[PDB]
């Protein structure tokens, strides 16, 4: 699905697999199979093992739509988790369904 | 209570919604369409135009033009004249 | 919650690929090495999510977003639903 | 009377003069959308004149949403510059204002029933389909949505003078049916 | 005046609750969420002061005791299937591009083995499928998918592990089992109820053993009144009366080792003229 | 015929089985008859008296309804069973002075109020205003 | 629960006399045995709640838009209810503020019409301090009326009209 | 085209039905019925008289089990309401449903908003909206000589 | 229409199948006298075939 | 200003309480209706002279009025009225369905709380309240302690005194969030109890129609309203134009509020109570006349009390989370069953858990 393989989790996994490959301890075929399994696993996790709603407000700076992926760039945003506020100056939302 | 007022019949909304969601049959680059046609040729010797459309998932007019460019249709006396994927 | 979720994902991935590692002929010590290396390596604001509905009025955007991992201020947050508003 | 309709929308078209690869524009423009499963154009928005351009692969752009002819021409030229910067040989040929939706309020409730009864050959009043009367003016080919609240939405004109003369033709008729 | 009365009638028709002013009194007209927490709120939460909704307990209904079992079973099946399913898919992917036949036949044989193992796993009985009341399932998942969010992860986890696992003997106690429990807890000292639940022999929780011991204890309450305790009771009653209303359940929580029934009997029969 | 044969005929009809692969079934169970009714130009139903049928050249017919249960299977381990209660399927001509005729149980005085001869034996049908007798 | 029916019954049996004298209301009170409306076993809580309801209802009838006869009847009813209660801390009649300037002009019209029975009754109520001078009756949370046409037109108005004409 | 012609004929004869009473029979959505209806009136260069509220009453009150008294009642209420401009610019079907609901709750046989919505093909919200517009003027709309068992002075 | 057509005309079977349709089963009731009405309602037919 | 129904029967318009009290005391100025004294043949003549003076009648007419308008139990009741008949039927049905027929504990509770202080004279007569003091019957909605408290919101009503500082009510509202002890005591449960939350987080505020009366009386007090005013100074949120105050420079008689409309009282961070001024009335002579006790409790809810989960004989002193012995996750224990289940012989926790001290809301509230 190649969407969640940019986050810190997916980045760390890619880097670990690269360290294992350059150390000649694993094949790239098994590595890409592990990556696909990771995508399935993180989708199942975020769908089932996560229940918390945030609410954000911002001034949408730009947006974009192509091949079923929205790319919002918002400015001066406040995210609102359970009880805490998280204020960010600029945030990119890459959404894909 | 029969033929009682409905804004739309439920079947009509369901089918129309499905067609809208399934959307458009994109015309893929000739090369990709050709590769799919040749790859599927191994499975069976001959294909029907209607059945071939589902496998390739391409416009009928566009698919026919591609098929005409290489493929030909042979008259069969058992069911009807059907397209043969072998150009020769 | 974010570290617990990450640990869950790591454990799931390790548990599900154990058989492949066994099969292709790489010892499970390499698997545990992968797991510890991942857990160790684990230690711009971007929100990678799915969209359930991006509705738009004349200028008011309303995002209903599904499962998502945001990276706000160097800190990763997790949401199962994000109902945001914006004005272009 | 003394009230004139306020132009609310102006649809114009232009020929950019070169075939486009819409995927490129949707990948490189700033506010474009491209859902070729929903429509076959790139939907760009801008903020300065607040207009929406649908750009087509044939090179024909459709700039809608402006509130004046000049704003529409400026917006179309803006989208032209945008597609120009993206590495396309876009020019500005055949700009044409294809529609002008103006609105107004005569400020008195209207009897639609009487109006359709006396003007059966122009007006269409179906309260089941639309709560407004649709008066197809014939001298200028304008269409008026006239409502019981007094609001009158003129639409279909290519020139502002058409909107104005259409409202001038329709005002006495409504004054005759002042509820 | 009559037209004002008419307008009052119309504003009555156009009038409207109190639930909207509950715990988050302020809330967006857009999103409907309160303002962020105070600094006092964050500092209070840091000290581990349980909010009201955290101390909020609800009984485990029977259909929940069934959903839990069915959900743990289903989750264990999925967790056991996922590895073998992935192995089968990987064998299929290697078969699709092998560019060989004898290796393809060896791969088909390994796929037969993998499918046989998936079949053995699908036919696993419920008993060996549940586990041993101390193995981890995806309890965050059961709290969201199976339960719609009505029970947290740790709530389900502790209820399953400590109480509702089938390796917990929930059958009624016998006189001999109760007597062995008494004798052990007396010999073992009343303070090591994990070792008492183990040494009891029958598969019990420490909680159940302590519960039965208390419900059959006799030093739980004091069962005899002293003059100091009478003075305490009198001073307490005179403080927490509001009239003829003597809340004995509020009084007890200052009397050491008494029940409200004992307080009622005392203040009624032996501490009023009356 | 009305009380038993019509219901038996509907019950004895095989269920309609259709395959696309979604599968569809139609089962007809219960049969209902309303009193002879006539629908005006505006579409307002009203009881149809035998004299009015004779005068206006109408057919003395009773609406026929059948309860239809539809079950659909889409090979997705789900079954949806929807029942259409009292589905109009036609109108049965009614024999006068029969249990399903409006002149059933009416006393002789009541029949005179309806401009019907009490000595009239019934036993026929009004078909386009013509009194039709079925010869054995 | 049925109390408003007895209140209306007493007020109607009173207005049918076309009288204002309190002696007639005493005769109806003793006839209806209305004072025993409180007699009967009931504990203090429900007792004073019922008394609250009764006093509030009688007072509601004491105010416009009711006829003068009904209003004097309701004043007598208030006197009889408040004076015959089983509550030891007698319940008090809740007088809003917005109604005080109307009750005062009503008392003035009573004493001007030499209806000294009802005016003395209201004075007795105000001396025994039988009122809670609230802001609104009916703590908040969360017939025989009078017409405008008689205030507009009556016998003397049309008489002066025809005289001027 | 067949459904639109059926609707135009029903309207021309003077017993008009609603589009929801033709879509309920045809296999196409009301949207297409209305589109082709306008297209047919445009092509044939003919017209159809505007529907009034008294056209849908002999059928709505008869599909409901209301008596003839309640039917003439609701007819009078609706005609007076459209006369007195209580319902400006609202579709005659919703006004008819509101008037029928008023005359039904006032008279012996009461009908809820749901049944009247099913029969008339009007969402109960619309019945509410156009009933609150004639809610305050209830008495002067009703027929003068009108018997009932629920006081017209009290209605929901 | 099927039941109406057969009673209206006296032909039994579908309209298109009038070749083998029995005729004369349905007849206009004889109202010349009360006796003729009673007799017609008790009439028995013996088809030759 | 005059209190008038903004909503038909739910709510009044915003009116100054001081102005309202002044209107009332002006309309009863020197008429003898605000006395706060106890109710007391020579007096008959003075009374008759007074009636003659107030009604413009003769001494004979006054005596006649005094005679005729004179005042004019026994469980038996016969020759019934409508409601008297209903009461007789109810009494007879209860006489056959009930076997003990005495006031239930909730009835006596509600009564003895309501009539707890009526006619209670001040011991000092220097704390006697002035004639006309505008008692306000506030009722503070309990927080959502039990889950069902969302449906039927329990409240405790307080007879606050007009012209009596705010913070005279803030210090009187009994909420259990003031008695909670912080920190976790799992390792050793004999720790010196950390100061109750009453001492640590002294801040609180009332919110009365767009003005946060903040309790800045103490130095440990911080502005709880700052968070809300900032949260509203951002993106428009419906709310707008928020004020501030100090809650010690204000009395209920200086306050501009609506009746029956919900306002706020936030304390202990976010323990929110919904304040409703049910009514305002001039003080009578038959209610409490003191001031040393006046922000007094007319009604309170009688909540339930949690009990020890092991033995159901004592109340819960402790709540443990993640307990390796408890079947439920938050498990409540008395002291006995807590010490017996978690501690070996000397205070070393057995297994793993997080134990917190639990103040029973149904006991200190
Ligand atoms: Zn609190
Ligand atoms: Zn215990």
């Amino acid at each position: 699905y190649q969407l969640y393989r940019n986050t810190t989790l997916g980045n760390s996994l890619q880097e670990s697999l690269d360290e294992l490959i350059q150390s000649q301890q694993i094949t790239p075929q098994l590595a890409l199979q592990v990556l696909l399994q990771f995508d399935k696993a993180i989708n199942a996790a975020l769908a089932q093992r996560v229940r918390n709603r945030v609410n954000f407000r911002g001034s949408l700076n730009t947006y974009r739509f192509c091949d079923n992926v929205w790319t919002f760039v918002l400015n001066d945003v406040e995210f609102r988790e359970v009880t805490e506020l998280i204020k960010v100056d600029k945030v990119k939302i890459v959404a894909c369904d | 209570t029969n033929y009682k007022p409905v804004a739309n019949h439920q079947y009509n909304i369901e089918y129309e919604r499905k067609k809208k969601e399934d959307g458009k049959r994109a015309r893929a680059d000739k090369q990709h369409v050709l590769d799919m046609l040749f790859s599927a040729f191994e499975k069976h010797q001959y294909y029907n135009l209607k059945d071939l459309v589902d496998i390739t998932k391409q416009p009928v007019v566009y698919l026919k033009e591609i098929l005409k460019e290489i493929g030909v249709q042979n008259v069969k006396g058992i069911h009807k004249n059907t397209w043969e994927l072998k150009p020769e | 919650t974010v570290p617990k979720l990450y640990r869950s994902v790591i454990e799931d991935v390790i548990n599900d690929v154990r058989d492949i590692f066994l099969d292709d002929g790489v010892d499970e010590q390499v698997l545990m090495e992968l797991k510890t290396l991942w857990e160790n390596k684990l230690m711009e604001n971007v929100v990678v999510c799915q969209y359930d509905k991006i509705h738009r009025s004349k200028n008011k955007w309303k995002f209903h977003l599904k499962d998502g991992i945001m990276n706000l201020n160097g800190r990763d947050y997790i949401f199962s639903k994000a109902i945001g508003d914006a004005e272009w | 009377s003394g009230i004139v309709p306020q132009l609310q929308n102006i649809v114009s078209t232009v020929n950019l003069g070169c075939k486009l690869d819409l995927k490129t524009i949707a990948l490189r423009a700033r506010n474009a959308e491209y859902n070729p499963k929903r429509f076959a154009a790139v939907i760009m928005r801008i903020r300065e004149p607040r207009t929406t351009a649908l750009i087509f692969s044939s090179g024909k752009m459709v700039c809608t949403g402006a509130k004046s002819e000049e704003q529409s021409r400026l917006a179309a030229r803006k989208y032209a510059r945008v597609v120009q910067k993206l590495g396309f040989p876009a020019k500005f040929l055949d700009f044409k204002i294809q529609n002008m939706v103006g609105s107004c309020d005569v400020k008195f409730p209207i009897r639609l029933e009487g109006l359709v009864l006396t003007h059966q050959q122009f007006s269409s009043y179906e309260p089941e389909l639309f709560p407004g009367l649709i008066y197809r003016m014939i001298k200028p080919r304008i269409v008026l949505l006239i409502f019981v609240s007094g609001k009158v939405v003129l639409t279909g004109a290519k020139v502002r003078a058409e909107i104005y003369e259409a409202f001038e033709n329709i005002y006495p008729i409504l004054k005759g049916f002042r509820k | 005046q009559n037209r004002e009365q008419q307008e009052e009638l119309m504003r009555d028709l156009a009038g409207s609750y109190m639930g909207h002013f509950m715990k988050p009194y302020f809330k967006d007209k857009v999103t409907g969420v309160g303002p962020p927490a105070n600094e006092d709120t964050r500092e209070k939460a840091a000290q581990g002061i349980k909010a009201f909704e955290e101390l909020l307990v609800t009984k485990w209904k029977n259909w929940e005791k069934a959903l839990l079992r069915k959900s743990v079973v289903s989750d264990r099946l999925q967790r056991l299937l996922q590895p073998k399913l992935l192995k089968l898919e990987y064998l299929h992917q290697k078969q699709s591009k092998v560019s060989s036949e004898l290796e393809r036949q060896a791969l088909e044989k390994q796929g037969r083995e993998a499918e046989k193992e998936i079949q053995d796993i699908n036919q696993l009985p419920e008993e060996a499928l549940l586990g041993n009341r101390l193995d981890s399932h995806d309890w965050e998942k059961i709290s969201n998918i199976n339960f719609e969010g009505s029970r947290s992860a740790e709530e389900i986890r502790k209820f399953w592990q400590n109480s509702e696992h089938p390796s917990i003997n929930k059958q009624e106690w016998s006189r001999e089992e109760e007597e062995r429990l008494q004798a052990i807890a007396a010999a073992h000292g009343h303070l090591e109820w994990q070792k008492i639940a183990e040494e009891l022999g029958t598969s019990r929780s420490a909680f159940q053993c302590l519960q039965k011991f208390q419900q059959h204890n006799k030093a739980l309450k004091r069962k005899e009144w002293t003059e100091e305790e009478d003075r305490m009771l009198t001073q307490l009653v005179q403080e927490m009366r509001v009239g003829s209303h003597i809340p004995y359940r509020r009084i007890v929580y200052y009397m050491e080792g008494r029940d409200s029934m004992q307080l009622i009997y005392r203040w009624t029969k032996s501490l009023d003229p009356g | 015929f009305i009380q038993m044969s019509v219901q038996r005929i509907v019950e004895d009809a095989p269920p309609i089985d259709l395959q696309a692969p979604p599968r569809y079934l139609l089962k007809f169970e219960q049969i209902y008859l309303s009193k002879p009714t006539h629908w005006e130009r505006d579409g307002a139903p009203s009881p149809m008296m035998p004299n009015e049928a004779r005068l206006r050249n109408l057919t003395y017919s009773a609406p026929l309804y059948v309860d239809i249960t539809k079950t659909v299977i889409k090979e997705g381990e789900e079954q949806l069973q929807t029942q259409h209660q009292k589905t109009f399927i036609g109108k049965i001509p009614i024999m006068l002075r029969s249990t399903y005729c409006l002149l059933n149980g009416l006393t002789d005085r009541d029949l005179c109020e309806l401009n019907e001869c009490p000595l009239d034996p019934g036993g026929y049908f009004i078909i386009n205003g013509s009194e039709k007798v079925l010869i054995a | 629960p049925g109390l408003q029916t007895d209140c209306e019954a007493l007020l109607s049996r009173f207005q049918e006399t076309d009288s204002v004298r309190f002696e007639d209301f005493t005769e109806l009170w003793r006839n209806m045995k209305f004072g025993t409306i409180f007699c009967g076993r009931m504990r203090n809580l429900e007792k004073n709640m019922f008394t609250k309801e009764a006093l509030a209802l009688a007072w509601r009838y004491f105010l416009p838009p009711y006829t003068f006869q009904i209003r004097v009847g309701a004043l007598y009813l208030l006197y009889g209810l408040y004076n015959t209660q089983l509550c030891q801390p007698k319940q008090k009649i809740r007088v809003a503020l917005k109604d005080w300037d109307e009750v005062l002009k009503f008392q003035q019209d009573l004493v001007n019409a030499q209806h000294f029975d009802a005016a003395y009754i209201f004075r007795k109520l105000r001396l025994d301090r039988a009122f809670h001078f609230t802001a609104m009756p009916k703590l908040l949370s969360y017939k025989d009326p009078s017409d405008r046409v008689m205030k507009l037109i009556t016998s003397d108005v049309l008489e002066e009209m025809l005289n001027v004409h | 085209i067949a459904s639109a012609c059926l609707y135009i004929a029903c309207r021309q004869e003077g017993v008009p039905r609603t589009f929801k009473e033709i879509c309920a029979v045809s296999r196409i959505s009301k949207k297409e019925i209305g589109r082709c209806f306008k297209l047919i009136l445009k092509a044939l260069e003919t017209s159809v008289d505007l529907i009034t509220t008294g056209d849908f009453m002999s059928r709505f009150c008869s599909n409901l089990c209301l008596p003839k008294q309640v039917q003439m009642a609701a007819t009078h209420i609706a005609r007076k309401a459209v006369e007195l401009d209580l319902v400006p610019g609202r579709s005659p079907i919703s006004v008819a449903a509101a008037a029928i609901y008023m005359a039904s709750q006032a008279s012996a046989e009461k009908r809820t908003q749901k049944e009247i919505g099913d029969i008339a093909g009007v969402a109960d919200v619309t019945i509410r909206q156009s009933y609150r517009l004639i809610y305050p003027r209830a008495p002067d709309l009703f027929p003068t000589d009108f018997k009932f068992d629920t006081p017209v002075d009290k209605l929901p | 229409d099927g039941l109406k057509y057969s009673l209206a005309t006296g032909n039994w079977g579908d309209q298109k199948k009038a070749h083998q349709a029995r005729a004369g089963v349905s007849q206009v009731l004889n109202r010349l006298t009360f006796a003729s009405t009673l007799s017609h309602l008790r009439r028995l037919n013996s088809p030759i075939g | 200003n005059f209190p008038e129904y903004e909503l038909p029967e739910l709510n009044t318009r915003a009116f100054h309480v001081g102005a309202f009290g002044e209107l009332w005391r002006g309309r009863l100025r020197g008429a003898g209706d605000l006395s706060l004294r106890e109710p007391p043949a020579a007096d008959s003549d003075r009374e008759d002279a007074a009636v003659a003076r107030d009604l413009d009648c003769s001494l004979e007419a006054a005596a006649e009025l005094r005679a005729v308008c004179g005042l004019d139990e026994v469980i038996p009741e016969n020759t019934d009225l409508v409601t008297l008949g209903v009461r007789k039927r109810f009494l007879e049905h209860r006489e056959e369905t009930i076997t003990i027929d005495r006031a239930c504990r909730q009835e006596t509770f509600v009564y003895e709380m309501e009539s707890h202080a009526i006619g209670k004279k001040p011991e000092n007569s220097a704390d006697m309240i002035e004639e006309g003091e505008l008692i306000l019957s506030v009722n503070i909605l309990y927080p959502v302690i039990f889950h069902k408290h969302k449906e039927h919101k329990p409240y405790q009503t307080m007879l606050v005194l007009g012209s009596q500082k705010l913070t005279q009510l803030r210090d009187s509202i009994r909420c259990v969030s003031d008695l909670q002890i912080g920190g976790e005591f799992s390792n050793t449960p004999d720790q010196a109890p950390e100061h109750i939350s009453k001492d640590l987080y002294k801040s609180a505020f009332f919110y009365f129609e767009g003005t946060f009366y903040n309790d800045k009386r103490y130095p440990e007090c911080r502005d709880l309203s700052r968070t809300i005013i900032e949260w509203s100074e951002s993106h428009d949120r419906g709310y707008g134009k928020f004020q501030t105050a100090r809650m010690e420079d204000f009395t209920f008689n200086d306050l501009c509020i609506k009746l029956g409309f919900p306002y706020l009282y936030c304390h202990q961070g976010d323990c929110e109570h919904v304040i409703v001024i049910t009514d305002i009335r001039l003080v009578h002579h038959d209610d409490c006349l003191d001031r040393t006790l006046y922000p007094l409790l007319i009604k309170k809810h009688w909540l339930w009390t949690r009990k020890c989960f092991v033995c159901k004989m004592y109340t819960a002193r402790w709540v443990t989370n993640n307990d390796s012995f408890a079947p439920e996750d938050p498990c409540f224990f008395c002291d006995v069953c807590f010490r017996m289940l978690h501690y070996d012989s000397e205070g070393n926790k057995l297994g793993e858990f997080l134990a917190y001290p639990y103040v029973d809301p149904g006991t200190f509230n």
